[PDB]
């Protein structure tokens, strides 16, 4: 409900979606890029 | 950004004594806490010496072990890549032009893909 | 309007609106056809 | 060199460096369940502590390591990265670089397990096992000469069949007169006793030696009559050459003393030892 500044054991199919890089970096309007970009990859 | 000359050998060598001394320190503080609690349960007010909580020290020992492990894994990846590149790729680093090298790489990739497709069709026909 | 030329070029390359519609786009750095001196790290300007 | 693979083992080493200390504290996670026999359980603790010494051994492992570094750093691998953004959608090739290796490695096992064959029959399923062209002989000769420090020569003055001679570090040359494809009916001598360059008038036979290499000649004949695989004559002659190579030393003398007889040799098991014992 509120926010914080520390990370303490957050819990989580979610991993599967977060992994196996998709070729659509979120919005992906379709400009360019023929590379499977992972959400964690693009986040880092 | 680390800028450690990318050479893992002397890094690991110079980092070994850190592991040694950290293990020494953690064993020491563990023995201190042990004698403390063994004087607590049955002795008297003797153990009056604020030492390390043994959490931070052990965890940073694990962390340095982790860093050395990841460095060694990077070193292994690098050497393995060098090995297979030497074993299955000629030496052309400015006698063939870069476009020729790229074309050769693409042709080899296409041949590997063809081999893969042939094996997949074989597995399909088998099933 | 100095960056505007390359901006419109990259936009037309990415969108193809309505090298003669061929591959003409270079916004990156360290090209292979550059004068060989040393492997570049970040040649911008 | 190839010492880099040793670092791989070092990897596992430092892995234990973690596990070890865990195995320490796990051992301290609980006390004596029920000894009832002795107090070596506590010593058992120190036992795990002993394995920590292994970590120090890791530091020692670096003494044998670090032979030398190779020139041209990065080994031409990231040269593709130097390309523009156009080249970056190329890692796939590198993957195949491993994959192909795995392929070979897979065959390295597969072919190995192919050794146990199941061919209940080999005929009545069809030809011309004798090699027609008189050029495959030269091919086999070149393949054999590709081996270093072991020179091979051939003249074939008899006719269609193959005739050749081979020399080694000593003067124990071997003369092999065989058919078109596979090696058979050879002989060996030593110190110009054959002199099969211009012996008398040509590459003579002379079927003789001073009762020293005769056993070696018989053993080589046996090896030729035994290694006659149904196909792949190149493999056969390569195996024959490898077998011949095993006498380049004649120094050791295991499973006996160096006084049993004139000499000692019978390595069909890829290892020579005292003869007259197998």
């Amino acid at each position: 409900l509120p926010q914080r500044s520390w990370a303490a054991s957050i819990p989580t199919s979610a991993l599967n979606i977060l992994l196996l890089p998709s070729p659509t970096p979120g919005l992906v309007p379709g400009l360019a890029g023929s590379y499977l970009c992972s959400p964690l990859e693009r986040f880092l | 950004q680390q800028q450690q000359d990318f050479d893992p050998v002397q890094r690991y060598k110079m980092l070994i004594p850190q592991l040694k001394e950290s293990l020494q320190t953690l064993m020491k503080v563990a023995a201190q806490n042990l004698i403390q609690n063994t004087n607590i349960d049955n002795g008297q007010k003797s153990s009056d010496a604020p030492l390390q909580r043994f959490d931070k020290c052990l965890e940073e020992f694990y962390a340095l072990c982790d860093q050395l492990e990841l460095c060694l894994r990077l070193a292994h990846e690098c050497l393995s890549q060098s090995c297979d590149s030497a074993k299955h790729s000629p030496t052309l680093v400015p006698s063939l032009p870069y476009p020729q090298y790229l074309a050769v790489i693409k042709a080899q990739i296409t041949c590997a893909k063809d081999i893969h497709t042939a094996l997949l069709d074989c597995a399909n026909k088998v099933t | 309007t100095h960056i505007l030329r390359d901006c419109v070029h990259i936009m037309k390359l990415e969108l193809f609106p309505d090298q003669l519609k061929w591959n003409v786009q270079f916004c990156l750095t360290i090209p292979p056809s550059a004068p060989p001196i040393a492997p570049p790290g970040t040649p911008a300007v | 060199g190839v010492n880099l693979e040793a670092f791989s083992q070092a990897i596992s080493a430092i892995q234990a460096l973690r596990s070890s200390v865990s195995r320490v504290f796990d051992c301290l996670k609980d006390g004596m369940r029920n000894k009832e026999t002795l107090e070596g359980r506590e010593k058992a603790f120190i036992a795990n502590f002993q394995d920590n010494l292994h970590s120090v051994n890791r530091d020692l492992n670096e003494l044998e390591r670090l032979s030398n570094l190779v020139g041209k750093p990065s080994e031409n691998h990231p040269l593709h990265n130097s390309g523009l953004l156009s080249l970056d959608p190329y890692s796939q090739l590198l993957q195949a670089y491993k994959w192909s290796n795995k392929l070979q490695y897979h065959a390295g096992l597969a072919s190995g397990l192919l050794n146990q064959q199941s061919l209940k029959r080999s005929a009545n399923q069809m030809t011309t096992l004798v090699l027609p062209p008189q050029y495959v002989d030269d091919v086999i000769s070149r393949i054999d000469r590709m081996f270093p420090e072991m020179s091979i020569h051939l003249s074939r003055p008899n006719g269609t069949s193959a005739m050749l001679l081979v020399t080694l570090g000593k003067v124990l040359k071997v003369i092999v007169v065989m058919r078109s494809l596979f090696i058979d009916r050879t002989i060996v001598k030593g110190y110009n006793e054959s002199v099969y360059t211009e012996d008398g008038k040509l590459d003579i036979w002379s079927k003789s030696s001073y009762q020293v290499f005769q056993k070696v000649t018989d053993h080589a004949t046996t090896a030729l009559l035994h290694y006659q695989l149904p196909q792949m004559p190149d493999v056969v002659v390569r195996s024959f050459m490898t077998w011949l190579r095993s006498y380049i030393k004649l120094f050791q003398a295991p499973c006996q003393r160096c006084g049993k007889f004139l000499q000692d040799g019978l390595p069909p098991t890829w290892r020579d030892f005292r003869t007259l014992e197998a």
